C-alpha cells in the first residue's frame, strides 16, 4: 500500500567533484552530514516500509556499500539497475520500466536533498485533500534578472501552469479556457520547486501505452487539461494538480547553490 | 481633507440599454422604485462633497428637473449642483477636457463613472490615499476591488482582469474576452518591462467592476497634455503604466463588501435580487431615507409600503416587494418580483421571477415568467412572456398576445421589434 | 414482448414445483409473477410461506 | 498502541461526566493496524457531511474490506486473535470520538457470527459466505428499512407539505429527495443550522442539487418562521428505554416550540437504533469535542484570520465549552416510523423483544 522510490543520476549542472569515477551524485559530503543521510532520516520520519532506489548506468555497488556501512538505516531497502539510461532521459524512462512493483500509491523522492521542513503534513494534505498529485515551492534566499514562474491558489491550494523560461516566446501567453474555469490564479515568482512528488494509484496505464514526459515535468502535472477539446483518455476523481507553500530556508542544488548550502547548514 | 468636488459621470452607457431611453433617460430610472442616482447622491453625502459638478447631455431637461425636484438645490445642503453641456453621444475624454478648459479644481477630485450602488465606509480609504501620498510626490489615482460572486460564470458580459502587487498595490493590465457566447480567442500578452522591481504579483480575474477614482490635480493637464485618450479604465491607465511619464504610480484598493455597477440586464436583475435578499446592510428599504417614502420590512422577505389592499385567498412566496396605493384583486400568486407604486390590478397574475416598475394596469388573466415592465406601460388581457424580455415606455398591449425568449419592445412613439401604439406583433402599426 | 407458459399448459396442476420472484410485500402475503408456469400472479397467505425474522 | 495523556484546556467546574480531548496527526503507529480504519478516524476528526446512519454503514463497509483482506494463518485459528484485533480496532474508535448504539450492535451482531460458524471447514468457502451474509445484513436492517420508512411516510404525508428539518441524517434528505422528484409533490422545506457544525447548510445544498425550495434557518431567529408551519421531524441519533431522543443540537428547543404551538412532532428512526440503557437528562453521558471549532468568525469553516479570539489559558479563566448531543422530551415527539411499521415513543422497548 505504501512505498517510495528514490531517484539518482549523475552530477552534469554542477560546475566544480562530480567527474571522479569514484565518487557518485548520491554519496556526497557537502557540510559534514552526507547528502543521502537527510532523505534517509525524511524517509523514516514518513513511516514507510518498502523503499526501492533506482540508479543510473554509473556506479552499480557503491550506492549499495553506502546504504549498507557508517549509516541508522534498519529497512529493507533495495537498489535496483534498469538498463534504458541515456542521459539526454533523467528518470521518467525508469519510472516508465518499474510499474508493477507498485501496489498502492508512490513517493519520488531524488538522492539531493537539503530539507528543513515538517514531512508529516505533506503527506497528510496529500492523504486527505482527495488528490492525485502534489508539490512544494519554497523561497529564495533572503540573505544578503530571468528567473522561474510558478502558479498558486490560495483560499483549497492548486497548481495549474509550471512551465519555466529555457525555450518559450518573447511574450507571456495564458489560454482562455484554463482561465474561466478556476478564475483565480496568483503567479509568483520568488517560488523556487523543490522537486518533491506525490502520486496516487491511478498513474500506471498512462506510462506504458503514451510516453511524452521530459525530466519529470512536461507530461505529468500539465495534461491535467479537460477543457477546450478533450481528446485524451483519463482515469478516474478529476485530474488536478496542487501546491503547498512553506517559509523555512530549504531548497534544491543545481548550480552555484552548494556554497550557499555550506554556508547555511553551521548555525 | 475638508473642503471635497466631484464630478459624476451620468448617462454614457445609452442603446447597450436597447429596449429604453426615447423619452426618459438611463440614469433617471429607478432600481427598486427609487431612482438610480439617488444612491450616488447618498453616497457623495457620506463622503462628504462641497461642490457636485454632473454631465447632462441626452434627455437632459428631464434630468435637470428632476435635479431641481430634489432636496439639494436648497441651502441646507453643504454641497451644490452644477450642470454641464455637452453634445449628444460623447466620449469621456472630450468632457474631461473642457472641464479642465473651464478650470474649477483644487487639490483632491472624485471622478465616478457609470451608475454605482455602494456601502463602503469611505473616510478609512480617504485616509490610506492620503498616507499613500504622503510616501512620494509622483502619484495619481485610486481604485477600487471587490471579490466576485461565487464563480463568474453567470457574468459573462464582464470579464475584467487584473495583475497586482501585495506590497504598495499596483495594477499593470486589462483584458477582456467572450468564451462561452463565442469560443475564438486564446491569447493574451503581458508587458516584460518590470518585474524585479515588484517582486509580489497577485494576477486575479473574479474581481466586480466598479470604475471609481479619487484622483489629485494631474489628471486634466495630462488629458490636456495627450488627446488621444477616450476611455479612462481601457488606454489612459494602462498607457500611464507603460512610461507615459517616468515615476508615476496608481493605487489599487479591496473591499469585501457589496459594490456593483450596472451596464446590462441580467446584471441588472442580479442586483436587484441582491437588494430583495439581505446583502445591503446600510441600504434597506425600512430604513427610508427619502423620507418620502413609507416601506417596512416583513417576515418571508416581503417589501410592505404604507396602504395596500389586496384581496382574500392569495399565496405568496419568497423576495418580494409591493409599493404604496396598489388595488390587487383576486389571484396572485407572487413569487421574486418588485411591484411599483401605484398599481391597479384584475384578478388573477401567475408570477415567477418577474418585475414591474411604476404605474402599471394589469387587466385580467396573465402568466408572466421572467419579464420586465417598464412605466406607464398597460397589460390588457392575455399576457404571457419567456425568459429575458424587456418592455419599453408607454407600450399599450391590447389583447392576446404571446412571446418568446429575447423578444425586445420598444419605447419611441425605430429599429427593434414591437411597436408602442396598437397591438404587437399582430397587426404593424406607428412610426 | 416476453409471455407464454413454460411447460406445456398456462395454469399449473397438484403438488407441482414453482419459482416466484417477489416485487412487493405485506398486505395478504405474496401475490406475484411466477418463472416456472406462466406470467399470471400467484398468491400465498401470511401463514404457508413461514417455515421456522420474517419480514427481512 | 500510540498516544495517550497530555492535552490541552482546562478540566472544567460544570460537565465533566466524559474524557475530553486522542490521535490526529499520524506519528509512530503499529504494523498491523489496516489503513481503511486509520482514513476513518481521520475523517471521523473533523466530519461534516456523517451523522450516526451513514456511519454505521462505512464501518460494516470497512470490517468487510478486512474480512476479505483477512486470511487463515497456519498456526493460529480463524477464532484466536480476530476478537483480540476487534477489541484493539473498538478502543481507538473510542479513543478518536465517543460511538453510537448501532455501531455497538453491529459489533455485537459480528460476534455472534464468530461464534455460529465453528473452526473446522474450509477457510475460503467460509469468508466466501460470511460476507455474502454480513451484505445481506446489510440489505435488510438499513437499506430495506430505509425503504419501509419512506413507503411509511408516504401514506402520512398529506398532498403539498411544509417540512421543517435539523442535522444531517440520510434517512430524512432520502425522503425528502423522494418526495421531490419520485412522487412529484409540492414542497417547502425550512432547515436550520447551528454555529460549530454546517449539517443544515449540507442538506440544503442537496436540495438544491435536486430543485427544492429551501428557507435557510438559525437559532436566534425561529419563532419568526413558526409565526404556517405544520409538520417537523427530527434528526434522530437514538431511542432510549424511557421515550427519549438523544439527539444532536438544538432540537429539544424546536420540540418544545412545536408543543407549544398546535402541532406534535414526528421522528423517523430504523429497528437497530433502539438501545436498552437507560437515562433522563443531558448531564448523564456527553459527547464533547474540542473548543477551537468556535475561536473563528463564521462565514465558512477554512477560513484563519487574526482578530480577537484565540485564548484558552492566556486570559484570566476562560472557558468556552459546548455540547453536541443534547436530550428530546418524551411527550413531545409522538411519531416513530420503524422496521416494524407502526408504534410510538411512548412504547420504549416493545420492539425490543421482538427483535
Amino acid at each position: 500500500s505504501i512505498q517510495a522510490f528514490v531517484f539518482c543520476g549523475k552530477g552534469s549542472n554542477l560546475a566544480p567533484m562530480q567527474h571522479s569515477t569514484r565518487l557518485p551524485k548520491a554519496l556526497l559530503p557537502i557540510g559534514n552530514r552526507p547528502m543521502i543521510e537527510y532523505v534517509l532520516d525524511w524517509c523514516d520520519q514518513a513511516d514507510f516500509k518498502e523503499i526501492s532506489v533506482v540508479a543510473p548506468v554509473d556506479e552499480i555497488e557503491l550506492i549499495e556499500s553506502g546504504l549498507t556501512s557508517f549509516l541508522n538505516s534498519n529497512h529493507s531497502h533495495h537498489l535496483q539497475d534498469p538498463k534504458k539510461i541515456n542521459f539526454i532521459s533523467t528518470g521518467e524512462s525508469l519510472q516508465k520500466e518499474l510499474l508493477p512493483r507498485i501496489n498502492g500509491d508512490f513517493v519520488i523522492l531524488p538522492c539531493d536533498f537539503v530539507t528543513d521542513i515538517p514531512p508529516q503534513v505533506l503527506v497528510d494534505q496529500f492523504r486527505n485533500r482527495d488528490d492525485n498529485n502534489l508539490a512544494m515551492t519554497i523561497y529564495y534566499k533572503n540573505s544578503l534578472k530571468q528567473q522561474q514562474f510558478f502558479t498558486v491558489y490560495s483560499e483549497i491550494l492548486l497548481d495549474v501552469y509550471s512551465q519555466r523560461d529555457v525555450t518559450k516566446t518573447k511574450y507571456l501567453q495564458i489560454r482562455s479556457h484554463l482561465l474561466w474555469n478556476y478564475p483565480n490564479l496568483t503567479v509568483s515568482t520568488k517560488l523556487l520547486n523543490s522537486f518533491i512528488y506525490f502520486c496516487s494509484f491511478e498513474l500506471c496505464q498512462l506510462l506504458k501505452l503514451g510516453p511524452q514526459s521530459m525530466s519529470r515535468q512536461a507530461s505529468f502535472k500539465d495534461p491535467f487539461t479537460g477543457n477546450q477539446q478533450q481528446q485524451n483518455p483519463p482515469t478516474t476523481i478529476f485530474i488536478l494538480p496542487n501546491e503547498t507553500l512553506f517559509i523555512r530556508a530549504n531548497n534544491l542544488n543545481a548550480y552555484m547553490d552548494a556554497n550557499r548550502f555550506v554556508l547555511k547548514i553551521k548555525s | 481633507e475638508d473642503r471635497l468636488q466631484a464630478v459624476v459621470l451620468t448617462d454614457s452607457y445609452e442603446t447597450r440599454f436597447m429596449p429604453l431611453t426615447a423619452v426618459k433617460p438611463r440614469c433617471l430610472l429607478p432600481l427598486a422604485n427609487v431612482p438610480l442616482i439617488e444612491y450616488t447622491l447618498e453616497f457623495l453625502a457620506k463622503a462628504g462633497v462641497h461642490e457636485v459638478f454632473l454631465i447632462c447631455s441626452s434627455h437632459a431637461n428631464q434630468i435637470n428637473d428632476y435635479i431641481e425636484n430634489s432636496k439639494w438645490n436648497l441651502p441646507w445642503s453643504p454641497f451644490k449642483i452644477t450642470t454641464i453641456m455637452s453634445p449628444e453621444a460623447r466620449c469621456t475624454g472630450d468632457v474631461m477636457r473642457d472641464l479642465d478648459n473651464r478650470g474649477i479644481i483644487t487639490g483632491d477630485f472624485i471622478l465616478v463613472s457609470g451608475d454605482v450602488l455602494t456601502n463602503i465606509d469611505f473616510s478609512k480609504m480617504l485616509e490610506f490615499h492620503k498616507k499613500m501620498h504622503l510616501q512620494d510626490k509622483d502619484h495619481i489615482s485610486t481604485m477600487c476591488l471587490s471579490k466576485a460572486s461565487t464563480y463568474p460564470k453567470t457574468r459573462t458580459i464582464e470579464p475584467a482582469a487584473f495583475v497586482l502587487d501585495k506590497s504598495t498595490s499596483r495594477c499593470i493590465y486589462y483584458q477582456d474576452l467572450p468564451l462561452p457566447s463565442s469560443r475564438e480567442k486564446t491569447s493574451i500578452q503581458i508587458d516584460p518591462e518590470l518585474l524585479d522591481n515588484v517582486d509580489e504579483f497577485v494576477i486575479r480575474n473574479d474581481l466586480i467592476d466598479c470604475r471609481i477614482d479619487i484622483c489629485t490635480s494631474h489628471v486634466p493637464l495630462i488629458f490636456q497634455e495627450n488627446f488621444d485618450y477616450q476611455s479612462l479604465r481601457t488606454d489612459f491607465v494602462k498607457g500611464v503604466i507603460s512610461s507615459d511619464i517616468l515615476g508615476k504610480h496608481i493605487y489599487a484598493y479591496l473591499t469585501d463588501e457589496y459594490a456593483v455597477r450596472v451596464e446590462s440586464w441580467q446584471t441588472y436583475d442580479t442586483i436587484s435580487q441582491d437588494f430583495l435578499g439581505r446583502w445591503c446592510y446600510p441600504l434597506v428599504l425600512d430604513s427610508n431615507i427619502q423620507d418620502d417614502q413609507t416601506y417596512s420590512y416583513e417576515s418571508r422577505h416581503i417589501y410592505k409600503e404604507k396602504d395596500v389592499v389586496l384581496a382574500q385567498s392569495c399565496k405568496i412566496g419568497k423576495c418580494t416587494a409591493i409599493g404604496s396605493g396598489t388595488k390587487i384583486g383576486e389571484g396572485t400568486k407572487i413569487e421574486n418580483s418588485v411591484i411599483g407604486r401605484n398599481c391597479q390590478i384584475g384578478e388573477n397574475i401567475r408570477i415567477k421571477n418577474s418585475f414591474i416598475w411604476d404605474d402599471c394596469i394589469i387587466g385580467n388573466n396573465s402568466i408572466i415568467d421572467h419579464s420586465l415592465i417598464a412605466s406607464n406601460a398597460t397589460l390588457g388581457s392575455n399576457v404571457r412572456l419567456n425568459d429575458g424580455c424587456i418592455i419599453g415606455f408607454n407600450v399599450k398591449i391590447d389583447d392576446n398576445m404571446d412571446l418568446d425568449r429575447n423578444t425586445k419592445i420598444s419605447a419611441s412613439p425605430q429599429d427593434l421589434d414591437d411597436q408602442t401604439l396598437a397591438v404587437s406583433i399582430v397587426g404593424d402599426k406607428g412610426v | 414482448t416476453s409471455h407464454c407458459r413454460f411447460y406445456e399448459n398456462k395454469y399449473p396442476e397438484i403438488d407441482d414445483i414453482v419459482m416466484v420472484n417477489v416485487q412487493q410485500i405485506a398486505e395478504m402475503g405474496a401475490y406475484v409473477k411466477l418463472l416456472e408456469y406462466d406470467n399470471i400472479e400467484g398468491m400465498i397467505l401470511l401463514s404457508e410461506l413461514s417455515r421456522r425474522s420474517i419480514q427481512k | 498502541p500510540g498516544i495517550s495523556s497530555v492535552i490541552p484546556t482546562v478540566l472544567e467546574q460544570s460537565f465533566d461526566n466524559s474524557s475530553l480531548i486522542s490521535v490526529k496527526e499520524l506519528l509512530l503507529n503499529k504494523d498491523l493496524i489496516h489503513p481503511s480504519i486509520l482514513l476513518l478516524t481521520s475523517h471521523l476528526a473533523h466530519y461534516k457531511i456523517v451523522g450516526s446512519i451513514p456511519r454505521c454503514i462505512a464501518m460494516l463497509e470497512v470490517f468487510q474490506i478486512v474480512i476479505k483482506d483477512y486470511q487463515t494463518p497456519k498456526g493460529t485459528t480463524l477464532s484466536r486473535n480476530l476478537t483480540s484485533y476487534l477489541s484493539h480496532q473498538i478502543d481507538l474508535l473510542k479513543k478518536a470520538r465517543p460511538l453510537s448504539v448501532t455501531m455497538g450492535n453491529a459489533i455485537r451482531w459480528l460476534k455472534q457470527e464468530i461464534s455460529l460458524i465453528d473452526p473446522s471447514t474450509p477457510d475460503k468457502a467460509a469468508k466466501k459466505d460470511l460476507c455474502e451474509k454480513i451484505g445481506q445484513f446489510a440489505k435488510e436492517k438499513i437499506e430495506l428499512a430505509d425503504q419501509l420508512i419512506i413507503d411509511n411516510a408516504s401514506t402520512q404525508i398529506e398532498e403539498s407539505t411544509t417540512i421543517v428539518t435539523y442535522g444531517s441524517s440520510k434517512v430524512l434528505t432520502e425522503l425528502l429527495l423522494h418526495n421531490a422528484i419520485s412522487l412529484k409533490k409540492n414542497i417547502k422545506v425550512i432547515v436550520v443550522d447551528s454555529r460549530p457544525l454546517f449539517e443544515g447548510r449540507k442538506m440544503a445544498e442537496t436540495l438544491r442539487n435536486a430543485g427544492v425550495n429551501v428557507m435557510y434557518a438559525l437559532i436566534t431567529s425561529l419563532d419568526t418562521i413558526f409565526n404556517d408551519v405544520d409538520y417537523v421531524f427530527l434528526g434522530a441519533h437514538s431511542i432510549l428505554s424511557n421515550g427519549f431522543l438523544y439527539s444532536r443540537a438544538g432540537t429539544a428547543m424546536l420540540a418544545m416550540s412545536a408543543k407549544r404551538r398546535n402541532i406534535p412532532v414526528l421522528v423517523c428512526c430504523e429497528s437497530l437504533k433502539f438501545s436498552q440503557r437507560v437515562q433522563l437528562d443531558s448531564v448523564t453521558f456527553n459527547e464533547l469535542a474540542d473548543p477551537n471549532d468556535l475561536v473563528n468568525i463564521d462565514y465558512e469553516n477554512p477560513v484563519e484570520r487574526r482578530g480577537n479570539k484565540g485564548a484558552l489559558l492566556n486570559q484570566f479563566i476562560k472557558e468556552r465549552k459546548f455540547e453536541k448531543k443534547k436530550l428530546a422530551m418524551e411527550n413531545k415527539p409522538k411519531g416513530n416510523k420503524i422496521g416494524g411499521k407502526k408504534g410510538s415513543e411512548g412504547e420504549s422497548k416493545d420492539a425490543s423483544n421482538e427483535e
